[PDB]
């Protein structure tokens, strides 16, 4: 399937499709954060300044509502659903352990 | 007194053209006394 | 120098704004002529 | 004093270049 | 059987009341007409006083554009529902309705002068707005105009704005207004009382010229110089409602008749007793036109 | 006069009011106008009754519009310090209000005081999800018109493609409430048409009808807002929460009063 | 089916003509295949004339709607080889032509043949000056989508601030023009309907006012663009001349066909 595209491009000739960056072009950490303000909030925990986490402190929340995280179904067992994919910056950074 | 001299009658028709307020009068004095159950006035504004 | 752009046009402007005030002036003469005749 | 003494850097990479707002933000 | 009063408070204040008591139709009837008439003022008014300063028209013309856009909408309206107050064959189905209990169809032609004589009034702050306007346009810079009339004047370094004639001259809604201003001068002026008392063929000679008025109210605002022409939009429903009326007043047949007795009974009356038609039935309490 | 430019140099006026709601107030003020200066023409007794049921009427109508077109129906507000614009490191003392309604939301950021650093903070700012208007288009717009950084915060708040599902449920939540709010609108019409009409048990009932809708708009407008998960606003060092404003409490009040209003007009009648 | 996708590979398909002509078109051979469906009913030697009227009529109607909506009023086509794209040397052969109406342009560029370097070159592009729409900001999305440069160069050509004043002189000719057509369209309304009623000396009138309203709106179109300086097309090695398209030539033989009938009508009832 072809990916997201510039709007603005791809009608003429002088203006060829021109593919969109679905994350920030900086290298500034947007993987680990996030590439917007509301996913930045989406995960942090608001105390002490700590990024979220579950009930261990060394993993982030599970990621519960689907507009959080990629959640590609597992090649080998077929099993989905995010119960089991953590919360990152990257939407798909439960691609593989 | 209408409804005395005729005590017969049941209904009434009385219809009014003139001035609004004249004819409101009319309509008034008609419900004053249909509030009354003996007989039945039934009003009309009538604009010939 | 100062360039005035309405310099010139004050007396004209005037008869202007004064005929159209004048046309009812104007109506009520011609009307006044015809109700005579 | 604020803690805060700079301007905290934008998580969708807007208004990081002067001029050209869009450069390096999500979306381009 | 009677009382008089006391002038300064019972009498006036019986008379204030009877005054309501009758006339509280006129008074609902004016009072909505006026309300929409102000109400597109005061939309107008709104958007040039508040919600326009990216157009810059209130740095150069601020009393003198609100004023002309307010009274042009209010005579838009005005100009098109006056013909409303004409349908005759309208009024008549409408005169015997429950409508008639709120509005008095009877008033109509009386409706008619009202509105003429508050639309005239609109009008010349309409031309009066304009006037100021133009001497202000006569005097900003060729770069001002060029911000407020793109389609109309060009900056090119010339610095000279174009002359008052030019406006009042030259220009459709100059010219236009100028030609409207003589066809309501006529027209106000042979249809007055005075001169209606005067003669009767001069005053329908004067007073159809509403169709150019109108011909000419579609040409005025039609070159969109300050906003496009709303007064089309005003003007289609009631033109169609006066079309059809009268053309069905054209499809009545109007009879021909003689009169065979005329009285001339005291307080001013005049009693016309004239041949029956043939086929004339009607009831009691109806009525009908002479001409 | 002229040979200065401009002719006019005084700052040019805001309205001081959403305009919306000021054309509701002016239009129901010309309509109690009119019948206050028609109230003398009124027959007899039946003059405080009479202003009693126009005043009522004309209220009700005037709440179903307003509360229609408020954007207050979800309310919060609250004062911080936080960053105020790009390319600059300065904070601002300031009320950030979020006022979520049935057709959108307006963002508010008042400086305290409004004057700070040499500029004027008092932005309300609307981003609409009403049906055929694109919310991500203007929140995109505002990106690129530079508004300050809390309005932006807010704004992408409820972007579609935000984390926390505020803009599905709250643009499902309006729009039905809407709805809902124009048929009791309807109703209220027909409930005047028909008091109008000899048979008053049935405008009664449009009347209760009338209070029914809104209830049921009000209820809708709760149930659809309150399954969405919750969302942490944070600004500076606070947190933003929002409670049903004074549009959802006039929503409750005018459907009260009307469908007391029906059910005293339909037990009257049957007891009389 | 599934397991593909897409479901329906098949290329999508174009409509092919101008939409709203088709609709015109559309709409009034409905109104002749009814009119045709009930010819049968008509009662006797009065049906040759009556479907000449009919046909007649409808087709005054057709040609107002289309030529007002046309923009086939000034037309010119050239065959030239022209540069085609940005950061791209090669050259194509094509038909350029310009097609001026009342409310915009529509700028053709047809490959010869119109597949020429691996790409469809078939571009059909409107810029309307119609009132309210900013042909500047058209000209500006045309420049941002990338369109070829023949098709650009003659839309900069029209431009408000371009040197040669083709803008003004068209903008004003084709506002005026389409006014005077609507004004004719309304009295060929007026004339069908007058038509039906009893006064037949009525509505011949006002098919003649039609016709001189046609005549008007051609002479104004012809003065207004007529007084415009020479602006010089130049592509590649050639000039491209305007002349008065058929939209022109169906104005005047349909103005003409209506002073001629409205004459006669006239004529024939001062006769009869
Ligand atoms: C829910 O939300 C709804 C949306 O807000 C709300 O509806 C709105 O209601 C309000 C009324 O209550 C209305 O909106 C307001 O309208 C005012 C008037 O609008 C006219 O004027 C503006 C001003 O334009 C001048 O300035 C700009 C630059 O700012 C120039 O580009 C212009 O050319 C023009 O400049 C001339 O005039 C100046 C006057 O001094 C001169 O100085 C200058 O030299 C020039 O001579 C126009 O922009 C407007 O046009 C725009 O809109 C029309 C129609 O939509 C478009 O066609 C057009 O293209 C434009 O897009 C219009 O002509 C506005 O002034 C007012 O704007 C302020 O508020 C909004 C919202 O917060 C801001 O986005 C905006 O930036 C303004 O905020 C700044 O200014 C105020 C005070 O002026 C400050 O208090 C504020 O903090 C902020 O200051 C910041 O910026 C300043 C510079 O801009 C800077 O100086 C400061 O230091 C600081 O940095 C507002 O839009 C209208 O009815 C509704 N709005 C709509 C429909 O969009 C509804 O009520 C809400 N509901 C509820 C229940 O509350
Ligand atoms: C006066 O002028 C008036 C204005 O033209 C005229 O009115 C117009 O009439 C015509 C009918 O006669 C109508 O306009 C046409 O409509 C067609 C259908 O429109 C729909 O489809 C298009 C196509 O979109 C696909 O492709 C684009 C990329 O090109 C993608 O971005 C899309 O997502 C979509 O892609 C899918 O589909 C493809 C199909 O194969 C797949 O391949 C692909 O993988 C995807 O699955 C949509 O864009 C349209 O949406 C747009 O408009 C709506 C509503 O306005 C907007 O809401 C929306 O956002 C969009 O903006 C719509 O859905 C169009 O196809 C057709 O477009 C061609 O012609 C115009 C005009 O010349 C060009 O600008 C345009 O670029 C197209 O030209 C290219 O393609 C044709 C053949 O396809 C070539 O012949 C031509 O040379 C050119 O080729 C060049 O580009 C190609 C790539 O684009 C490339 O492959 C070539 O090699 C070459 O480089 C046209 O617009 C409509 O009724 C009127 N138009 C209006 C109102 O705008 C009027 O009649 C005139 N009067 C007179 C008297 O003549
Ligand atoms: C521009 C202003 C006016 C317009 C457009 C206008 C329009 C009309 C129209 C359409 C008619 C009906 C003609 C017909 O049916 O053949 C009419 C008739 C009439 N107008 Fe006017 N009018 C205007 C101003 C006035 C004024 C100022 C007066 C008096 C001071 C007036 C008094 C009358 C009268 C008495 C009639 C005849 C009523 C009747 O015969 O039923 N009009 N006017
Ligand atoms: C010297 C006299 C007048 C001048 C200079 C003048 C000027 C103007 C101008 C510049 C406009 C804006 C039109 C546009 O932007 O295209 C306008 C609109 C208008 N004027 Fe006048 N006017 C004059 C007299 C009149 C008269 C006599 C009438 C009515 C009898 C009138 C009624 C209107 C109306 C109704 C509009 C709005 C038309 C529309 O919106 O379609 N004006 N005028
Ligand atoms: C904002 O800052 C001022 C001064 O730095 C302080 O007095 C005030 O309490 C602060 N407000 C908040 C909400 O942090
Ligand atoms: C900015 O604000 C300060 C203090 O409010 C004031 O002294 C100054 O005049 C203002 N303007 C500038 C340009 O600094
Ligand atoms: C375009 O080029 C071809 C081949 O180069 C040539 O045959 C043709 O005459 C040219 N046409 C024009 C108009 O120059
Ligand atoms: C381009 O056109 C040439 C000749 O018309 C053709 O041989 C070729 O297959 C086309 N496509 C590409 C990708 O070159
Ligand atoms: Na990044």
């Amino acid at each position: 399937q072809r990916s997201r595209w510039d709007p603005e491009t791809g009608r003429s000739p002088s203006n060829p499709r021109d593919p969109a960056n679905q994350v920030t072009g900086w290298l500034d950490g947007s993987a680990i954060y996030g590439s917007s303000h509301s996913w930045s909030d989406a995960l942090r925990s608001f105390s002490r300044g700590q990024l979220a986490s579950g009930p261990d402190p060394a993993f982030p929340r599970d990621s519960q509502n689907p507009l959080l995280m990629w959640a590609a179904p597992d090649p080998a067992t077929g099993q989905n659903g995010p119960r089991g994919l953590y919360a990152f910056g990257a939407e798909r950074g439960n691609r593989e352990p | 007194s209408l409804q005395e001299v005729h005590p017969q009658v049941r209904k009434i028709g009385v219809f009014s053209c003139g001035p609004p307020g004249m004819t409101k009068n009319v309509e008034k004095a008609c419900q004053l006394i249909n509030r009354q159950d003996r007989t039945h006035f039934s009003h009309h504004y009538e604009n010939f | 120098v100062v360039r005035d752009y309405f310099e010139g046009s004050g007396f004209g402007f005037g008869v202007t704004i004064g005929t159209l005030c004048c046309f009812p002036l104007v109506s009520l003469l011609s009307a006044w002529i015809v109700a005579r005749l | 004093q604020n803690p805060i003494s700079w301007e905290v850097q934008r998580f969708d990479g807007w208004y990081n270049n002067l001029m050209e707002h869009r450069w390096g933000s999500k979306g381009s | 059987r009677e009382k008089f009063q006391r002038s300064c408070l019972h009498q006036t204040v019986q008379q204030f009341k009877r005054f309501i008591e009758n006339y509280r139709r006129h008074i609902g009837c004016v009072a909505v007409f006026y309300a929409i008439a102000g109400g597109l003022f005061l939309e107008r008014a709104y958007y040039y006083a508040f919600a326009a300063h990216h157009t810059g028209i209130t740095d150069t013309t601020r009393v003198g554009i609100i004023l002309s856009r307010g009274t042009a909408a209010s005579i838009s309206f005005m100009f098109s529902y006056i013909l409303l107050t004409m349908c005759r064959n309208l009024i008549t189905f409408l005169r015997e309705t429950f409508l008639n209990r709120y509005v008095p169809f009877d008033a109509a032609v009386d409706f008619h002068r009202l509105i003429a004589s508050t639309a005239i009034v609109l009008t010349v702050l309409h031309s009066v707005g304009h006037v100021v306007n133009v001497y202000l346009f006569s005097i900003s810079p060729l770069s001002v105009l060029s911000c407020l009339f793109p389609g109309l004047f060009h900056d090119d370094g010339s610095e000279f704005p174009q002359k008052y004639y030019w406006w009042f001259f030259q220009t459709v809604p100059g010219l236009t207004g100028v030609v409207l201003l003589l066809i309501l001068a006529i027209m106000y002026v042979f249809a007055s009382h005075h001169f209606r008392r005067r003669s009767f063929r001069g005053f329908w000679l004067t007073h159809h010229l509403y169709i150019l008025l109108y011909v000419l109210l579609i040409i005025h605002g039609s070159f969109a110089l300050i906003q496009l022409p709303r007064f089309h939009i005003f003007f289609l429903v009631p033109a169609i409602i006066y079309g059809g009326d009268k053309l069905v007043s054209l499809s009545r047949k109007k009879v021909e008749i003689s009169v065979v007795k005329a009285e001339l009974l005291p307080s001013g009356v005049t009693h016309l007793r004239f041949q029956r038609p043939q086929g004339f039935e009607y009831k009691s309490g109806q009525w009908v036109r002479i001409a | 006069l002229g040979h200065t430019f401009p002719f006019y140099a005084g700052p040019k006026p805001t309205f001081p009011m959403d305009t919306t709601l000021a054309s509701i107030i002016m239009i129901f003020l010309t309509a109690l106008a009119t019948f206050i200066v028609i109230l003398p023409g009124i027959r007899g007794k039946t003059r405080l009754f009479w202003l009693l049921r126009v005043v009522t009427s004309l209220f009700i109508g005037a709440a179903i519009l307003a509360v229609n077109f408020s954007s207050e129906w979800s309310v919060g507000q609250v004062s911080t310090n936080t960053s105020y614009k790009a390319f600059s490191s300065e904070w601002i003392s300031a009320d950030i209000g979020l006022q979520v309604g049935l057709g959108g939301v307006n963002i508010t950021l008042t400086g305290t005081p409004v004057q700070q650093l040499n500029e004027t903070i008092n932005y309300n700012e609307e981003f609409t999800w009403r049906l055929g208007e694109n919310y991500a288009e203007e929140y995109a717009k505002a990106l690129e018109k530079g508004l300050p950084d809390p309005v932006l915060y807010l704004a992408e708040k409820f972007t579609p493609r935000s984390p926390c599902g505020l803009y599905r449920q709250y643009r499902l939540a309006g729009h039905y409430t809407s709805a809902m709010l124009w048929v009791a609108f309807l109703c209220w019409l027909l409930a005047n048409v028909m008091l109008s009409m000899p048979v008053l048990v049935y405008g009664g009932y449009m009347l209760l009808a009338t209070g029914i809708f809104q209830l049921l708009a009000l209820l809708f407008f709760s149930m659809a807002t309150s399954l969405t998960s919750p969302c942490p606003l944070h600004l500076g060092a606070s947190v933003l929460h929002t409670h049903h404003g004074p549009a959802f409490w006039i929503t409750l009040t005018t459907g009260l009063l009307c469908v007391l209003l029906g059910l005293a007009m339909a037990v009257a009648h049957r007891m009389q």
